[PDB]
């Protein structure tokens, strides 16, 4: 009987680490959040009748 | 994050804010309700 590991293969369902500072692969789900927050942020009032701060 | 349900560029007046505006008038004095002097009251009181 043959599988995945037996023949120095990937699993069919795998998974990567993901990235670091270093290596590549998978960023993190909340990562994900983040960006997707930051690009579209719509976070709360720019400008309140043309005042900020 | 919000004002009274209003987010992003937002200008509120007073009636956003349920206020009052500067040039703005009140309801009639009556035999009832304390109020603004009707014309007709302040021309009898000239008269008078
Ligand atoms: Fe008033």
């Amino acid at each position: 009987l043959l599988d995945a590991e037996d023949v120095h293969a990937a699993k069919k369902s795998h998974t990567h680490e993901v990235a670091t500072y270093t290596t590549d692969g998978f960023m993190s789900s909340f990562d994900k959040q983040k960006i997707d927050q930051l690009v579209s942020p719509e976070a709360g009032v720019t400008s309140i009748n043309g005042k900020t701060g | 994050t919000s004002i009274n349900g209003k987010t992003g560029i937002v200008d509120l007046f007073a009636s956003d804010l349920d206020a009052a505006e500067i040039n703005h008038t009140h309801a009639e004095a009556t035999t009832t309700e304390s109020g603004f002097l009707s014309i007709d009251d302040k021309e009898k009181l000239d008269a008078i």
